RNA sequence: GUUUAUUAUUUUUAGUUUAAUGUUUAAAUAUUUAACUAGUGAUGGCACAGUUGUUCUAUAUGUACCUAUAAAAAAUAGUA
RNA sequence: UUGAAUAUAAAGAAUUAUUAUUAUAAAUAUUAUUUUAAAAAUAUAAAAAUAUUGUUAAUAAAAUUAUCAAGUUUCAAAAGCGUUUAUUAAAUGCGUCGGUCUAAGUAUUAUAUUUAAGAUUAUUCUUGUAUAUAGAUUUUUAUUUUAAUUUUAUUAGUAGCAUAGUAAUUUAUUAACUGAUUAUUAAAGCGUUCCAUAGAAAAUUU
């Protein structure tokens, strides 16, 4: 009967239940169990199968005006892991075409909802009705090219790469 | 400490409390899921979800449409710090057909103020490159220069940079 | 708790709010400390007020943000503060003429006040109620008890 | 600046406006006339100094004379002031700072503060110059 | 350079007229570092123009 | 935020305390702010 | 807005008792206005009310002032 | 160990140029013209750690499988050469 | 429909009453009958967090705080629907804080107004229309002579033409009592006290709404609570004993005798009745053990006053 | 932590000894007008 | 950031239930660290003041010992 | 500036100190304050064979790691997830229940409390406060408050349970002042009891 049996929670993050729920089931083969744990993603996805370059028929989903090609950060390069589909790469808005078609403000907490080619906020495109958020209204909290969507989708080991330990 | 009603834009992070939870970050991405997926959470924003309750007296039906955003002019009128009797809207208008303007509320002028320096900053960044792809860019291509009149000097001046010894060590290929 | 870590102050400080300047305004004047007097209460803001509440005695709209919510309901009507008494002037409407004139004007205001009910409750509970509703209450066959509808229907109406 | 009203100071206007304790009060018609001698005093004889700067006007050219006037000289009376006391007409933007005056310690020791003025950058279209023959 | 909270150091501020030496201003030791609030405003601030409106 | 020392007395009867009930010395030299009204 | 004797128009210089308090929090804390900028005092010497050219005319939207 | 506008190379920093490391400018031999590379993935250290082997941190299980393209199957062409010279 | 009420339960504790035609929250909030204000707290006349002074019926209860929230759904409310114009119910819209339901009704000369909505009414029917009888048809306001024995009616006024005041609790109902008086109706208000209600007072007939309110409404959620928030109510047995009689004693102290709230709330004793009216007949005090039955038995006249109260 | 320790702390407790003025400013009878009698 | 079918719910979590150092110390509470962390119900518009406010109650706090500060006394101290 | 007026660099911990003051906004400036030739302690630990708790009141919630930084399992005791100046069977909180209230708020309601949800049940009996009361006291127990000393029935019981103790038995350990089990007269637990029980504190195994 050790007695204070209300308790801080003292042991959580020191666990092996807990040890499988850290991980984050990302886009990479890497079983399971050997993902990344606390920050939930590896820093620095090499991509060396495929080299992950911009492309040069590249333009803005949102405005379709053409991108400039790599010298820049003034667009936003959403690749949704492999896209293929809105370009060679993922969907293209320069940052000020980020924002929300239908309601024409930002894309709150940046999901975005790709309707027919134009980006329309989740929520206008959900058919909820609130439109106008507080912090800044015409332009997204979101990062420049790529730097914000790297914590997700693709790290090294894509596909089965065994040609690592094959002869 | 600052009472929120002073700043222009209600703060972004909104520390709390609790002495036993230690995370300055308010937890978004959770204050989103709610609120886009439940449509009750926000007080329906008078307006867009009023003219219902006056299609519905006048029409006999429920307005089985999607409701017009931007209220109407004329609505509202005797408010004066709407901002919660509607969404976070401007008040609407006058009972007038004008064209639509923002009525310059001290919020409204603060926005302005902010695109001005997002493009401000935005500059300051864009073109600290510019220049450091100048410097960078015309030290390599001066850098080159250099090697280019060592490479010459040192052809007539013999230094073969490879040590004590003659090519006869190189040409073997080996480490000697 | 064995650690303040004294650095979840610091953050957002308060305004100066210079107390010097009310401990003079006191003694700039011959009042004291407001000794419990007042002491106070939180004083209403126009915020939560909500002009145009169909309750506020729709002469006070402004001056109703403030006084507590127990007491605008309350608040009387009383003029827009312009309108003047209702004059005996002779300002007749421009097409009213006499003759009608002559007749109404014999009629005074208790007499034409007294008309003018007969008139409405006879105006509805006419072509108004007689086309749909029914305003008066039926006996046992159904047959309508009372000539025409109780004086506090009307009121109401 | 000290904001409230002293006693004193209202005694010592009157003694100057108008004979204090002999003589009797102007009728409080004439003190809210134009034609009250301080307002008339002023209406006819102002009381300023625009003192000009010379470092900027100097032998180097410039379109920007720069001036000292009283802190209560608005910008567009320092257009009426020179336009009708030196001629000066050519002046389309006046550009008006606020400057705390000068202090310093006497050799005795007092910090003797001097007044403060208000520097208005004028300036003029076709540039002034000043020459000086050494 | 711009109308920006900052630190300054206090030689760099200088100094009243001293016996020693002129008064030495801020500007005429430090030219390149005089604020240009043309390049400020026309920058960082907002003018009535751009919200103008009735 | 204030208070007057006295307690509300009812609405009735607006005076009870005075400080002369107390026996006490509140000359103008003595604690200064002292000489009461009720004189 | 100090005034002139004469001039009709009113500003809200006062030195009554009852209106110091809020004339130094202009002098001393200023404005900041709830757009961003700080108004009438932003800086290091604080105005002097009483040596401000007279108030000429309230401000309209079109031009600058009436 | 560090790409292009569309490439790749390979390098080894060191401490003194730990500044560079992030982003490089370099020659870009799928172009002619200097261009900034990225840092797609380590590839070792520059020298040992104290009590530790040849490879102590490792160059990873990814820049090996770029290396194991590189080298890996040139059996397109052990012709022309296969080390020697 | 299944129950026009249900206990929604979407934890298997947290049973929250969901009526199946409630209007979404989106067709609730209306602009001229959307009052706001800030409550006071338990704050009364020099802030000071306190109750009322022992005798008076204006409530500040010290346990009181967020009464209302801004930003809740916080529409007006009509307590005097007119005799005999039919009204339309247009919609149920239900508050959770203010337990009630209610359904706007347009009445027929236009007034998009009204709320109160009586136990079995659907939406989108006509109401105050009476059927071939006196006027005994559900949501029909009724004035009460024209009710008889023993059927119930919410929402009863306690002086005639000033709005209804009695029963207008969800699932609540005064049962008429058949007085003997001449001109008076004597109530079964449901607090088993009887008032001899004016006769030209208007009812709603029918229960009032809501049922399964009784019980079967219980949060158990910290979020969910936020439908009666209330400042915590501690112990009195925990209180500094400097500050409160009960206090401290090395342990669980039972409480003293007399239970006392700050001045004195023993458990059957601080029967706060001070002044009654004309009308009452029998307090809930003089009939608070006989039955719900009993009481509907009797004819009620003047007599049946107790002379001594 | 307090704040304000500065200058217009030192002369906010310096000047505001200024002796304002008073003027007996006596009471105005209202309900009774007397130049209308 | 994230686990789960789930808008509830596991939880990235760099300022806070632990431990070391520090012990007139860089600190009249800081460094490193364990823990915890999801607040549409709250560091915060102004509001309550000293026989008293406030108290999810610990006789806790109401400006860096709540014995509030500030102010005015000649309280008593020969009864080791 | 084309606005009249107005004013634009600097804090707080006693300091030029621990110290990004996070209101905002993004994202490669080759922006620029840290003495020095040793071993003791000590702050501290890179490195490294065996051993795995024999250390100790007690190992295991105890920095970072590219060698990518995570113990598993059983049993007993233990509620809510909020909240606290020596931080918890502290005090909150939903429900039920008791009492109060039909001339300021809706008697399936809101005041005023006692408990604690969930699941089983909730026992025997009264001397005083309260209520009712009849000039008052004195008298007087439908419900409530507090009580039950042999209340002690249910129920768990050597338990945070006044000593008696390391309780006697059983296990467990080479060694059992541990802990768990059986029952069971427990110095005077006891129906708000008891069960169920998850991250806590113990006891094993590992
Ligand atoms: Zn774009
Ligand atoms: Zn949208
Ligand atoms: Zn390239």
């Amino acid at each position: 009967h050790g007695k204070p049996a209300s308790g801080h929670k003292v042991r959580t993050q020191h666990s092996r239940r807990w040890w499988m729920q850290s991980k984050a089931h990302h886009l990479t083969a890497v079983p399971h169990e050997e993902a990344r744990s606390r920050p939930h993603f590896p820093a620095y996805t090499e991509d060396v199968d495929q080299p992950m370059v911009v492309p040069d028929g590249v333009c803005c989903f949102n405005c379709d005006k053409p991108i400039d090609g790599d010298d820049i950060n003034s667009y936003v390069w959403v690749p949704s892991g492999n896209a293929r589909v809105p370009t060679t790469q993922g969907y293209f808005f320069h940052v000020k075409c980020f924002k929300c078609w239908n309601c024409k403000y930002r894309i709150i907490h940046n999901q975005f909802y790709s309707k027919d080619s134009r980006a329309w906020c989740l929520s206008c495109a959900l058919g909820r009705d609130i439109r106008v958020p507080t912090r800044r209204w015409h332009t997204s909290y979101v990062n420049t090219h790529r730097t914000g969507s790297r914590l997700t989708g693709q790290f090294f080991p894509r596909h089965r790469h065994q040609m690592e330990f094959l002869f | 400490r600052k009472a929120l009603q002073s700043y222009p834009v209600p703060p972004r992070a909104r520390n709390y409390e609790r002495r036993w939870s230690s995370s300055r970050t308010n937890p978004y991405n959770r204050m989103f899921w709610r609120t886009v997926l439940n449509e009750d959470f926000a007080r329906p924003s008078f307006w867009v979800s009023d003219f219902r309750h006056k299609y519905l007296a006048k029409h006999g039906m429920d307005y089985q449409g999607r409701v017009p955003a931007s209220p109407a002019p004329g609505m509202y009128q005797g408010f004066s710090d709407v901002h919660k009797i509607l969404a976070n809207h401007p008040k609407p208008q006058r009972e007038s057909r004008h064209l639509p303007v923002m009525p310059m509320t001290p919020r409204v002028v603060f926005e302005h103020a902010q695109e001005k320096r997002i493009d401000y900053a935005k500059k300051m960044h864009r073109d600290r490159r510019l220049v450091e792809q100048l410097r960078t860019h015309e030290f390599w291509g001066w850098y080159m220069k250099l090697q280019r009149v060592r490479g010459r000097w040192c052809k007539e001046h013999g230094v073969s940079s490879r040590g004590v010894y003659g090519p006869a060590v190189d040409a073997a290929e080996l480490w000697g | 708790k064995s650690q303040h870590k004294n650095v979840l102050r610091k953050g957002r400080p308060h305004m100066q709010k210079y107390k010097e300047l009310n401990r003079w305004q006191r003694e700039a004047q011959g009042i004291t400390k407001w000794e419990q007097g007042h002491s106070h209460r939180p004083q209403p803001y126009v915020e939560r007020f909500n002009p145009e509440g169909a309750g506020l005695t729709r002469g006070t709209s402004a001056y109703a943000w403030k006084w507590w919510h127990t007491q605008y309901p309350w608040l009387p009507n009383v003029a827009p503060a312009d309108y003047v008494p209702p004059s005996p002037r002779g300002i007749r409407p421009a097409a009213w003429d006499d003759e009608f004139a002559d007749v109404v004007l014999s009629m005074s205001d208790e007499e034409i006040q007294s008309y003018l009910l007969d008139k409405l409750t006879e105006v509805i509970f006419a072509e108004t109620q007689r086309d749909g509703y029914e305003l008066r209450r039926l006996d046992f066959e159904g047959k309508p008890l009372t000539e025409l509808p109780e004086r506090r229907i009307i009121e109401n109406f | 600046w000290n904001p409230i009203a002293g006693k004193i100071g209202l005694v010592n206007r009157k003694a100057e406006e108008w004979g204090w304790p002999h003589q009797r009060p102007p009728p409080t018609g004439l003190r809210r006339s134009p034609e009250y001698f301080p307002f008339f005093f002023s209406r006819y004889f102002p009381d300023v100094e625009v003192r000009l700067v010379l470092d900027s006007v100097l032998n180097n050219e410039t379109t920007r004379p720069i001036f000292h006037i009283p802190q209560d000289m608005s910008k567009q009376e320092l257009v009426n002031y020179l336009k009708n006391i030196y001629n000066i007409d050519n002046v389309v933007r006046i550009r008006v700072r606020n400057m705390r005056g000068r202090r310093f310690k006497n050799e005795v020791g007092e910090i003797k503060s001097l007044p403060d003025y208000k520097v208005a950058v004028v300036e003029l279209d076709s540039p002034v110059s000043i020459v000086f023959k050494q | 350079t711009y109308s920006m909270k900052g630190q300054r150091y206090p030689a760099e501020q200088g100094r009243t007229s001293r016996p020693g030496s002129l008064a030495a201003s801020r500007d005429r030791m430090f030219p390149l570092y005089r604020r240009n609030y043309k390049l400020n405003r026309e920058l960082r601030v907002l003018d009535h123009r751009r919200i103008s409106t009735d | 935020a204030a208070t007057p020392g006295v307690g509300i007395a009812p609405e009735t009867t607006p005076v009870k305390y005075v400080p002369e009930m107390l026996n006490i010395q509140n000359a103008k030299w003595w604690n200064g702010r002292g000489k009461p009204v009720y004189r | 807005n100090r005034t002139h004797p004469l001039s009709k128009l009113r500003g809200n210089l006062r030195r009554n008792p009852s209106e110091i308090p809020r004339v130094l929090n202009m002098m001393i804390q200023g404005v900041w206005h709830k757009s961003g900028n700080k108004l009438y005092f932003r800086g290091g010497k604080p105005p002097n009310p009483s040596t401000h050219p007279y108030l000429t005319g309230e401000p309209c939207p079109v031009y600058g002032w009436k | 160990n560090a790409c292009h506008v569309p490439g790749d190379q390979i390098f080894l920093v060191s401490n003194s140029f730990t500044r560079r490391l992030l982003t490089r400018t370099d020659h870009c031999p799928k172009c002619d013209r200097l261009s900034t590379f990225r840092f797609m993935s380590v590839s070792g250290m520059v020298g040992r750690m104290p009590y530790k082997p040849v490879d102590t941190p490792g160059p990873s299980y990814a820049t090996l499988y770029w290396r194991k393209q590189r080298s890996g199957k040139i059996a397109s062409q052990p012709l022309n050469e296969v080390c020697n010279k | 429909v299944r129950s026009p009420d249900h206990g929604y339960s979407q934890h298997i504790l947290q049973k929250d009453i969901w009526s199946p035609f409630q209007v979404g929250a989106n067709m609730m909030s209306y602009t001229p009958l959307y009052y706001d204000w800030k409550g006071f707290s338990s704050r009364d006349y020099f802030g000071h967090r306190s109750g009322t002074n022992p005798g008076s019926k204006v409530l500040l209860g010290h346990y009181r705080r967020d009464e209302v929230r801004s930003w809740g759904y916080r529409i007006m409310v009509n307590h005097k629907p007119q005799k005999r114009i039919p009204k339309w119910l247009a919609c149920v819209v239900h508050i959770p804080r203010k337990k009630t339901f209610l359904g706007f009704f347009l009445y027929a000369n236009g007034a998009y107004v009204a709320e109160l909505l009586t136990y079995k009414q659907l939406p989108r029917i006509i109401y105050n229309k009476a059927f071939q009888g006196c006027l005994p048809t559900i949501g029909q306001t009724v004035s009460l002579t024209e009710v008889t024995y023993g059927k119930e009616i919410h929402s009863v006024e306690m002086y005639p033409g000033h709005g209804g005041v009695i029963c207008r609790a969800s699932g609540t109902a005064a049962v008429v009592l058949r007085g003997s008086e001449p001109n008076l109706v004597p109530l079964l208000l449901p607090s088993k006290e009887v008032r001899l209600f004016d006769n030209m007072c208007h009812a709603v007939f029918g229960r009032r709404a809501g049922v399964m309110y009784n019980k079967q409404r219980n949060f158990s959620k910290r979020s969910v609570e936020e439908n009666m928030p209330h400042r915590p109510k501690v112990h009195s047995k925990t209180k500094r004993v400097s500050s409160h009689p009960a206090g401290g004693g090395n342990g669980g102290s039972p409480n003293l005798l007399t239970p006392l709230d700050w001045r004195i709330h023993p458990r059957n004793c601080v029967k706060t009745k001070y002044w009654l009216s004309g009308y009452i007949l029998r307090g809930r005090q003089y009939n608070r053990n006989q039955t719900v039955a009993d009481l509907k038995s009797k004819t009620y006249s003047w007599a049946n006053r107790d002379p001594v109260y | 932590f307090k704040q304000g320790q500065g200058m217009f702390s030192h002369q906010l407790k310096r000047i505001l000894n200024k002796k304002s003025l008073h003027k007996y400013n006596w009471d105005p009878l209202h309900m009774y007008d007397p130049r209308k009698l």
